[PDB]
C-alpha cells in the first residue's frame, strides 16, 4: 500500500524496526484532565464498545477509544488479550503515535482520515507482527477529529468483519454527538421564543394542528382568564369558547390581521391571527393587541 | 396535590442522579450475582449525564424535559437497559409535549405509556424477572389513585411502595429475559437490578412531588 | 437457546422441516408502494449497507434491507452469494416471515426486539442449514420498528464480528433517523418564531453573545432605518450606534422596561420606547431589543 | 449585482437536484472507468433528499439551510464523497450563520471554509486527481474577483468557467487518493467524477445568481 510505504519513510527517520520499550504514557493529573475533556465523546463511546463486545464475545479481541492525539482512554473486551496488550505498553493513557509505535492503524486513521486495517509485517515495529489493528477517526458534531475506535486482535483471528465495525461504530458515536448538539440548538432557539414571548407587549396564545396550546404568555392568561401554567399542553376547545369570527377563520386556515372580536364573561379584543402552514398540518398563532 | 408541577419533574431527576450516584455499588452488587455486573456503573453515567444537561433545559417544558433525558439514557447507558428507560422517557415525552404540570390521570397516561413503550420494546411478561415487573404494578398503582382521586404527593408515595414490594417480588422469579436468564433456575434467589432501579425512580418521584 | 426452541414451537404447528417452495414475493405494484413508504429509513441504510461491504469485499456475504414485516428492500455484497440466495428465493420484495421460513434471525430480530443468530439446523427449514443469519431490529425517530438489518453467508465462514456490526449499522440507520427528526422539530420552532416576528406590533432586534444579529423584523428595520435582510448575521456594533443608557445596561446583563431612548443610523437620531430582555444561557449573554410603537 | 440572496442559494440547491438527475448516468459512467460504477447514483440519491427537504427550510436563513443540506449529503450519499461534500456544507453553513444575503467577500469566505473542510477530512493534495482539484481553484477565483469588486453575477460565472478548466485537468493527472487510486497508472486518461460533480455544483450556482 502506497499509505503504508509513505508511513514507513517517515518512521525510517528516525526509528528502527526492532526496538520497543517502556510506554509514553499520561499519568496521574494530566491524564485525568485528558479523560475529563473528552467526556461528551468517551460516555457515548464506552457505551458503544461495551455493547459490541457483548455480542461478539468469547473471542481473543480487544476494543480501544482514542482521542485525537492517539492517547488511550478505554479500553475493554477479552481479559487475556487486554493483559497481552497491556504488558507490549498499551494501557489507559499510552500514547500510541506513529513517531512512537511505527505505522499502525492506531494513528494511521486520524493521519489518512479514514478507516484503516495494518496486520503482522505491516507493521514498522517489530513487536507488533503478532498482531492487527483496525481503526476508524471520529469526528465532532463540528467535522473535527475528536478521537478513534480500534479493534485489536492476533494477527491469525482477524475476520473480515472487524474494519467495517470499527467504521460503523465511530459513525455511530460521531452521530450521536451530532444529535447532542441539534438538541442544545434547539434549547437556544426555545430561549429566543420564551424570551420574546415574556418581554413583548402583545398576548399570544399558540396551538398546534392537533389542537393543543403550545405557549400563552402572562398578558394573553390575564384578559383570557386562563391558567397562566395549565393550559399548555391542553385542547384549546377545552380552554375557552372562541368567537364566531375566529371560529370560522380557524376553519379556514385563513389570516386575521388587526380584527375585532369578543371572548367568554364577556372580553372585547383586537386580535390578530397567524396561521403557520406545514407538512403535519396547519398551526395557528393568535395575537391580542393591547387596546 | 392536584398537580405535578414541571419544577417537579426537574428535582425528580435531579434526585435520580443522586440515587444512582449513592446507590451504584448496590446496584452493580446486585448485577453481579445475576450479570455481568455493570448496572450501577451504567446508570449512573447515564444518569450523572442526565443531570448535567438538566440546567439548561430547566425553564422548558415536562416534553422537552423527558426527551432530553430519553435521549441521553439512550445512548450512554448500554446493553439490555439503556434503551429500554430510554423509551420509557421518550414515550413519556411524547404524551406530555409543551406541559407545565400534569394532573393526577395525566401522570398515569405518561407512566401508562412509558411501560407500553418498554414491553412492546423487550417483549418481557408478567414474571420474566425484568423491570417490567415493577413498572406494570406501579401503572395499576397509579391508574387505581386516579379513579380514587388521590392527591399526587400520596398517590406517588403509594405507588412508590408497590414499586418496592413489586421489587422484592422479582427475588423469587426466574429469568426469562436479558443476561440473567442465562443463568437458568439459578437466578432464583435474587433480586433483579432493573427493578430495583425503577423502585429507585419511583421513591425519588415520590419526594419530589413534596416540594 | 430457549429463544430458537420457542420458535420451533411456533413453527411446529403449521409447517414442516423438509419443504421449500416459491417465495412469497411482493411485487409490481404494492412492492413499488412499500419502497416508497420506507424511503427515509432506505436511503439512509443502503448507504451504509454500501460502506460496509466496501470495507468488507471479498468475503462470501450478503447484507439485506427488511421492513417492518420482514420484507426484504434492497441486497448488496458478494454477486455470487447474492445469487445463490437468489436461487433459494431470496430477492427484492421477498417476506421473511417467521411463518413462511420458519425459525431465523431474519425474522427473530424483530420478534424478539434484538440483535440475532442463527446457524445451521437452529434453522426450522432445512434449506437454510448451509447459511448463517444475523440481524437486529431498527427503531423510528418515535421508538417503534422500522425495519431490520441482515447479513447473510455460508455458515462455515460466519465470523464473531457479524453481529455486532448489523447491530452497530442498525443504531446508526436509527439514530440517523432520529437526527432528521430533530431538525425538523428545530424547523417547527423556528416557524414558530418566524410568524410571531412577522405578525407582531413590536420592534423586534435580537442579538449573539458574540455580538451578531439573529433576527429583526419589518418593524425595526424601518424604524432603526437598517436594512431589513443584509443586517441579519453582522455585527451589531457596525449596524447602528446604541444609546448610552443601552451601552450601560448591555455591559451590565441588566433589563430595561418601556424605558426612553434615543439612536443614531448612518448620521440621523431616531426617539423610542424600547424594553431590553437579557438571556442569559451557558455560552454567555444573549439579548433581545423591543421597539414599542408610541 | 452586489450580494447573493437565500432565494438565490434555495434556487441553486433546486438545480443542483436537477443537473444530478439528468447528469446521474454520465456521472456514474466516469466512475465505470476508474471506481466502483457509483458516484452518478448516489450523487441523485443525496441531492433528490436534498430538495425534498428544501421546501420546507426555503424561508429559514443560509446558514440553516446550508446545514440540513450538508447532513443530509452526509449520511445518504455513502462512499469518499458523501462525508466531503457534506463537510463543505456544513463547514459553509457554520459561517453563515443566520444570514439573509451573502457580499461577494462573504461567499468568497463560505467557499474557503468549506473548502478547508474539504482537504482537511479528506488530506488531499493538488494534483491527487480528486474533487480539491477543483475547490482549491474556484476558491482562489472567487477571492480574485472579490479584490478586483465584481458583481456577483459575473464572479460566479468566472468561478464556473474555472471549474471546468479545473474539472478537465483531472483528465491528465494521476489518482493518489480514493479508489481511483487502486488503478496505479491506468488512471490518467479519464476526468475525475467528483471533480466534474464540483464543476456542476458551480455552474448551477452560476445560473441562480441571474435570478
Ligand atoms: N427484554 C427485557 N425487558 C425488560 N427488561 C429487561 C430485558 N432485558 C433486560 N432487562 C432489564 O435490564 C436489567 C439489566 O440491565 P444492565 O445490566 O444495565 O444491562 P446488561 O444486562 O445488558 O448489562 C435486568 O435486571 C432487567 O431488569
Ligand atoms: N481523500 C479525498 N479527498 C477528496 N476527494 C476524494 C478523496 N477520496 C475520494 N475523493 C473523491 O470521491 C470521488 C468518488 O466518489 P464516489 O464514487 O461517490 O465514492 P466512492 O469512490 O467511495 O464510491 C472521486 O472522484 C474523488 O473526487
Ligand atoms: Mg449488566
Ligand atoms: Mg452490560
Ligand atoms: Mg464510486
Ligand atoms: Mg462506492
Amino acid at each position: 500500500s502506497p499509505l503504508i510505504a509513505t508511513s514507513w519513510e517517515r518512521c525510517n527517520k528516525l526509528m528502527k524496526r526492532e526496538t520497543w520499550n517502556v510506554p509514553h504514557q499520561a499519568q496521574g493529573v494530566t491524564f485525568a484532565s485528558i479523560y475529563r475533556r473528552k467526556k461528551a465523546m468517551l460516555t457515548l463511546g464506552q457505551a458503544a464498545l461495551e455493547d459490541a463486545w457483548e455480542y461478539m464475545a468469547p473471542r481473543e479481541c480487544a476494543l480501544f477509544i482514542l482521542d485525537e492525539t492517539a492517547c488511550i482512554l478505554s479500553r475493554n473486551g477479552d481479559p487475556q488479550t487486554l493483559q497481552q496488550l497491556s504488558a507490549l505498553g498499551f494501557n489507559d493513557g499510552t500514547y500510541c503515535a506513529e513517531g512512537i509505535i511505527g505505522t499502525c492503524a492506531l494513528s494511521l486513521a486520524a493521519i489518512s482520515g479514514q478507516a484503516v486495517k495494518t496486520m503482522a509485517d505491516q507493521h514498522f515495529k517489530q513487536v507488533l507482527w503478532n498482531w492487527a489493528f483496525c481503526a476508524t477517526p471520529l469526528f465532532d458534531s463540528k467535522g473535527r477529529l475528536t478521537g478513534t475506535i480500534a479493534l485489536a486482535c492476533p494477527v491469525e483471528q482477524t475476520t473480515a468483519a472487524d474494519l467495517p465495525l470499527t467504521l460503523a461504530i465511530a459513525r455511530e458515536v460521531g452521530n450521536l454527538l451530532l444529535t447532542d448538539s441539534l438538541l442544545a440548538e434547539t434549547n437556544r432557539h426555545l430561549n429566543q421564543l420564551n424570551a420574546l414571548l415574556e418581554s413583548m407587549d402583545d398576548g399570544v396564545i399558540s396551538w398546534d394542528e392537533q389542537g393543543n396550546l403550545q405557549f400563552i404568555n402572562a398578558q394573553a392568561a390575564r384578559v383570557l382568564r386562563l391558567d397562566a401554567t395549565a393550559s399548555q399542553g391542553r385542547a384549546i376547545t377545552e380552554l375557552l369558547t372562541l368567537p364566531a369570527v375566529l371560529q370560522q377563520a380557524i376553519k379556514q386556515a385563513h389570516p386575521l390581521k388587526h380584527v375585532e372580536a369578543t371572548f367568554e364573561q364577556f372580553i372585547d379584543a383586537v386580535i390578530t391571527l397567524k396561521p403557520i402552514i406545514e407538512t403535519q398540518g396547519t398551526s395557528f398563532i393568535l395575537l391580542l393587541h393591547p387596546v | 396535590g392536584s398537580s405535578l408541577s414541571r419544577t417537579q419533574i426537574v428535582n425528580w431527576l435531579t434526585r435520580c442522579g443522586d440515587i444512582f450516584s449513592t446507590e451504584s455499588e448496590y446496584l452493580t452488587g446486585l448485577d453481579r450475582e445475576i450479570g455481568d455486573a455493570d448496572h450501577g456503573l451504567n446508570m449512573n453515567r447515564g444518569f450523572s449525564k442526565v443531570v448535567e444537561k438538566l440546567p439548561a433545559i430547566a425553564d422548558k417544558d415536562i416534553g422537552f424535559i423527558l426527551k432530553n433525558t430519553g435521549m441521553t439514557l439512550l445512548s450512554s447507558v448500554g446493553g439490555a437497559s439503556g434503551p429500554l428507560f430510554g423509551t420509557f422517557f421518550i414515550r413519556a415525552a411524547q404524551a406530555t409535549q409543551a406541559r407545565q404540570s400534569l394532573t393526577l390521570e395525566e401522570l398515569y397516561q405518561m407512566f401508562r405509556d412509558g411501560a407500553d413503550g418498554v414491553i412492546s420494546r423487550g417483549k418481557a411478561e408478567p414474571g420474566d424477572k425484568t423491570m417490567c415487573d415493577v413498572w406494570v404494578p406501579v401503572v395499576e398503582s397509579l391508574r387505581q389513585s386516579s379513579e380514587q382521586n388521590l392527591s399526587v404527593p400520596v398517590a406517588l408515595e403509594a405507588a412508590s411502595s408497590i414499586a418496592e414490594s413489586a421489587a422484592q417480588s422479582t427475588i423469587t422469579m426466574q429469568a426469562r429475559k436479558g443476561r440473567a436468564s442465562y443463568l437458568g433456575e439459578r437466578s432464583i434467589g435474587h433480586q433483579d437490578p432493573g427493578a430495583t432501579s425503577v423502585m429507585f425512580m419511583m421513591q425519588m418521584l415520590a419526594l419530589a412531588a413534596k416540594e
